[PDB]
């Protein structure tokens, strides 16, 4: 007699147990998240959408609420080494003064006047390393909200922090065991000696 | 989870999103006192930026 | 001096010359800083780098262009670039009368 | 029986025949920095290791 064994398999709750190299999750034509486990966690980098051409407030008013409230003690790190200790009522000030911004193109906080200064915290989100900025970042309050590329207002930038978050392995598993439309993928082995693994997004 | 259709009054469920609240600016004062029903509230700056 | 501002702040450099702090670098409009100095500008905690040539504008990140230096400080303030500005602190204010063009 | 295209780590299989990393050794202090993706991550000596 002639039994035709089914073997479908390879979900994400057996692909996870052998991993090293990095994954990944992405949904439909959405922004794509990638993800590596290291450490028992994985390190994944909570890139901020970038959806934009001139219209750069968008970044700005999605990267605002992660910490849209009066705070104080931030870290201004634009241009190559800021570093600033800054605080924030709605208005960026640093201790003592006013922190106006200035230097369009470069981008530096000139909390000394230049005849073209603004001294508000919206304009500093548009103007680290969303506009005009690489490698540049907003510390304080424990996060880094890094800046992986700047928009010319024709390449579009984006905003990025990497939380750290999503680390453990069986939260991973979770996520990636039902979704969206969010067909996602793991490349799990050596270098040379891998391909990569994706799945149905539901489950 | 949210509505942008029905919003919320400060005390209360109303559609209308916005209320067009009026201030008056005192001169030689300097603050914004509340001038729509309140009349005179002295409104503050919130710490959501917001009067 | 024509092009020679070192003359000038070289000139103003012995009326202030030794390590103090809590200087008051007041250039362009409203800088009013409270600065250190110790053959170095730098405010509490931080560098104090000096930014936009041709408004010389002192400020904690670079630019790509940057120098730091009291020197450099002291001829862009008002004696090169800037006018109306002072420099204060230390019971003195060296107001700017004129620029350098 | 050299693969020529293909390379081992001090781990596993690689296609990198040579890591190449670049250090930049400050001028002011004897702690020297990382010129690559680290970029700025102090470079240590580990317990019998390279670096």
């Amino acid at each position: 007699y002639k039994a035709t064994t089914t073997f479908n398999a390879a979900s994400a709750e057996t692909v996870l147990s052998k991993l090293e190299d990095g994954n990944t999750v992405a949904v439909g034509g959405g922004a794509t998240y990638t993800y590596d486990a290291a450490k028992g966690n994985f390190t994944y980098t909570k890139t901020v959408d970038t959806t934009v051409g001139a219209d750069v407030t968008a970044l700005a008013n999605k990267i605002k609420p992660s910490s849209g409230t009066i705070s104080g003690s931030y870290e201004i790190s634009t241009g190559k080494s800021a570093s600033f200790d800054v605080d924030a009522a709605g208005k960026i000030t640093i201790g003592g003064n006013a922190a106006f911004l200035n230097a369009d193109g470069e981008l530096t906080t000139n909390d000394a006047s230049g005849a073209l200064t603004q001294a508000t915290l919206d304009d500093v989100l548009t103007s680290v390393g969303t506009e005009a900025n690489s490698s540049v970042t907003i510390g304080g309050t424990k996060y880094s909200h890094s800046a992986a590329d700047e928009l010319s207002y024709t390449a579009v930038a984006t905003t990025a922090d990497v939380l750290s978050a999503m680390g453990s392995s069986t939260a991973v598993s979770t996520v990636t065991l039902g979704s969206g439309i969010t067909s996602a993928a793991v490349t799990f082995a050596i270098a040379t000696t891998d391909s990569n693994n994706t799945w149905v997004d539901n489950k | 989870g949210e509505l942008t259709d029905i919003q919320t009054f400060d005390t209360s469920y109303k559609i209308n999103a916005d209320t067009g609240e009026v201030t008056v600016v005192g001169d030689n004062s300097a603050t914004a006192g509340q001038y729509a029903s309140a009349d005179g509230a002295k409104v503050l700056v919130g710490s959501d930026g917001k009067l």
